[PDB]
C-alpha cells in the first residue's frame, strides 16, 4: 500500500509542478520548475514527459495520474537489454572505456557520476564491466 | 538503429537509482540552486523518475 503520510509527502511534491494550483499539470508548469532548476528542455521533450504520465490524454497530468506514476515500479531485461547494444559479440562484460564514452558522448552524463558508475562495478581491472552487475545492483 | 535509445535508458535508470543516494556525484550536476533543499530534491527525483520511464517507452519502440 501506500502510507497516509506518504500520499502527503507526494501531494506535497504534485504541488511544487501545480503553479497555477489548478489541480493538473501542464507542459509549461513543467518547463517552468525544470528551468528552475536549470535545465533548457524542448517542448518536444515536455510533450513527451507529460504523455507518458497522462493516462486519459487530456493533455495534462492530474494528481491520480501522479501518483501513479509515482508508484509505477520487466524493466531489469529492458535495461539489460540496453546494455547488449554496446556488448560486442555478446560477451556479457562492457570494456570500461566503451562504456565511459558512451555514457559520456552519447545520450544524456558527467565524468564524475560515469566515475561513480565505474567504481560501483569493476572487479578491480579484470572483469571489466560485467552489466548483468549493474542491472541486478539496480534492481 | 538503438544505440541513443539504448544509452538514454542507461543513463537515465542509473540517475535513478543514484538520486536514491543522499550524497552521490548525482546531485552536484544542479549548479543553478546554490544549496540543494527539500523540495529540490523532491522536484529532482520526479524529473528523473519521469524521465526514465519516457527513456524506457522510446528504448521499447526502439527493442
Ligand atoms: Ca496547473
Ligand atoms: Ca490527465
Amino acid at each position: 500500500q501506500l502510507t497516509e503520510e506518504q500520499i502527503a509527502e507526494f501531494k506535497e511534491a504534485f504541488s511544487l509542478f501545480d503553479k497555477d494550483g489548478d489541480g493538473t499539470i501542464t507542459t509549461k508548469e513543467l518547463g517552468t520548475v525544470m528551468r528552475s532548476l536549470g535545465q533548457n528542455p524542448t517542448e518536444a521533450e515536455l510533450q513527451d514527459m507529460i504523455n507518458e504520465v497522462d493516462a486519459d490524454g487530456n493533455g495534462t497530468i492530474d494528481f491520480p495520474e501522479f501518483l501513479t506514476m509515482m508508484a509505477r515500479k520487466d524493466s531489469e531485461e529492458e535495461i539489460r537489454e540496453a546494455f547488449r547494444v554496446f556488448d560486442k559479440d555478446g560477451n556479457g562484460y562492457i570494456s570500461a572505456a566503451e562504456l565511459r564514452h558512451v555514457m559520456t558522448n552519447l545520450g544524456e552524463l558527467t565524468d564524475e557520476e560515469v566515475d561513480e558508475m565505474i567504481r560501483e562495478a569493476d572487479i578491480e581491472g579484470d572483469g571489466q564491466v560485467n552489466y548483468e552487475e549493474f542491472v541486478q545492483m539496480m534492481t | 538503429r538503438q544505440i541513443p535509445a539504448a544509452a538514454s535508458l542507461i543513463q537515465t535508470a542509473w540517475r535513478c537509482y543514484a538520486a536514491e543516494n543522499p550524497d552521490s556525484s548525482t546531485w552536484k550536476i544542479y549548479i543553478r540552486i546554490s544549496q540543494l533543499r527539500e523540495h529540490h530534491r523532491a522536484t529532482i527525483k520526479v524529473i528523473r523518475r519521469m524521465q526514465y520511464f519516457v527513456a524506457k517507452k522510446k528504448f521499447q519502440q526502439a527493442r
